[PDB]
């Protein structure tokens, strides 16, 4: 048993009709100091997967690691580790799934909620969820944190039901996605307005995008509001 | 000679020879003829199974290890069940962590580590078994041969066991003819008889003494015995 120290907030995501998108801001918070800003917690494994962590840091540092080893280990004696036996988003997370429930049964976890987003060799989409509980469950968005209480309630005016996937385009999901990044800033105590963001889709393949920020905010309206009530001036 | 250099494994002879090893290869060629052999989309185990006494049974020799795996046996049948059965752990390792089906390339060196630890060491002895192992996995169909020496190899078809030269010089004549039976399991499993016949001498193969398995793009690996078999005497 342990308690997070240098933390990482939300991590959002959906499904569209060619793949997934994923997102996460770069910070690395220290209770209410935001201590670190260079903080990359999306982490691309291969070209078709990628992990979205949030919570302890020094844990996700461990599991970067866990997931460069996968890479190495794959490859031994592989002849067929960049085709048909190249790591498929759902080897990594049922690997990750399985660290994290031994992990929280010794109790001892890795203080983390992870995403994987990722395409199928068969160009399924794959978007699931494990936390340091080990409990795992998918849906067509998944947010972690904070992002579960105000980013799945935008996301899902785009893809309520599984029917609405493949009506979506990368435009709009990344569209709802950027947006709810900025609504994640408004209300977050613990966010940052710079992140990453990336996109997996079965044709244009893995695209990272990094150092974004949140752009269009409204604040203007700041300066009518004056006093708590009866206050004039 | 020999004697001075053949008392257990952990021993070289002056010619760098391992003799226990070489015993132990010995019990395999007083085994029953089995064969193996495949198209691109099925692969075949037929094997000839022993009697005692006319009063007991045809002696089992393959086992199933996974749906998409299996393999043949030609020697000590106890051996084929302790290697059988850590492949099967394997295979099953590889569901439950990776959510993935283990590469019969992959089994296959998993069998020649295991049986290697057991002629670089003291007290221990070799295998005295020998294996034919078929799958089909990401990369289509597979044929292993396993040598309890450690030595694995993928081939299009083979035999071992007594007399077994006789289907493996027939199977390295029919190969370009059977390497296409693609699409039709009982024309690969014919062929697969006719290579096996071919090392007949005693008997001829009948119901009660004819065991033959098969694998393949939408075959999970299964077991023919008796009345089962009947259609190919």
């Amino acid at each position: 048993t342990q308690q997070p120290i240098v933390t990482g907030t939300s991590v959002i995501s959906m499904k569209y009709d060619n793949g997934v998108i994923i997102a996460a801001d770069n910070l690395g918070s220290y209770g209410s100091l935001l201590r670190f800003n260079g903080v990359e917690r999306l982490i691309p494994v291969g070209d078709n997967t990628v992990v979205g962590i949030s919570g302890d840091i020094s844990d996700m540092q461990h599991i970067e690691r866990l997931l460069k080893d996968l890479v190495t280990e794959n490859a031994y004696d592989n002849p067929l580790a960049d085709a048909e036996e190249a790591l498929e988003p759902s080897y990594i997370f049922e690997y990750l799934a399985t660290v994290m429930y031994q992990r929280r049964s010794k109790m001892n976890p890795l203080w983390n909620a992870i995403i994987v987003a990722g395409v199928q060799s068969n160009g399924d989409q794959f978007l699931r969820y494990v936390n340091l509980l080990g409990v795992t469950y998918s849906s067509p968005t998944l947010a972690t944190g904070f992002g579960a209480h105000m980013a799945n309630p935008l996301l899902r005016k785009v893809v309520d039901r599984e029917s609405d996937i493949p009506k979506t385009t990368v435009q709009v999901a990344e569209e709802a996605i950027v947006n709810a990044m900025r609504v994640l800033y408004y209300r977050d105590a613990r966010s940052s307005r710079n992140f990453s963001l990336a996109i997996i889709d079965k044709n244009t393949g893995l695209t990272f995008k990094k150092n974004l920020q949140v752009e269009n905010m409204k604040w203007d309206f700041a300066k009518d509001i004056k006093g708590y009530g009866t206050q004039k001036i | 000679f020999r004697n001075n250099y053949d008392g257990d494994t952990v021993t070289f002879s002056p010619t760098g020879r391992l003799f226990q090893v070489e015993y132990a290869l010995e019990a395999i060629k007083q085994g029953s003829v089995t064969v193996g052999l495949r198209s691109n989309t099925h692969a075949v185990l037929v094997a000839l199974k022993r009697n005692a006494d006319e009063l007991s049974s045809y002696q089992k020799k393959i086992i199933k290890c996974d749906e998409h795996m299996g393999l043949s046996l030609a020697g000590l049948a106890p051996d084929a069940r302790v290697l059988s059965n850590y492949l099967r752990q394997q295979c099953n390792y590889s569901s439950l962590v990776f959510n993935r089906k283990l590469a019969v390339e992959r089994a296959g060196h998993l069998l020649c580590d295991k049986a290697q630890k057991n002629t670089q060491s003291y007290g221990g002895r070799p295998y005295g078994v020998g294996l034919l192992i078929i799958g089909y996995d990401k990369s289509g169909a597979h044929l292993l041969e396993f040598q309890p020496s450690g030595n694995v190899t993928e081939l299009y078809g083979t035999a071992i066991g007594a007399r077994s030269q006789g289907a493996k010089t027939y199977l390295e004549r029919t190969l370009d003819t059977f390497i296409k039976i693609d699409g039709n399991p009982d024309e690969l499993i014919k062929a697969g008889v006719e290579a096996i016949s071919q090392s007949l001498r005693d008997e001829s193969l009948t119901v009660d003494n004819l065991s033959i398995a098969i694998v393949g793009k939408d075959t999970p690996f299964t077991i023919y015995d008796g009345e089962a078999v009947a259609k190919y005497i």
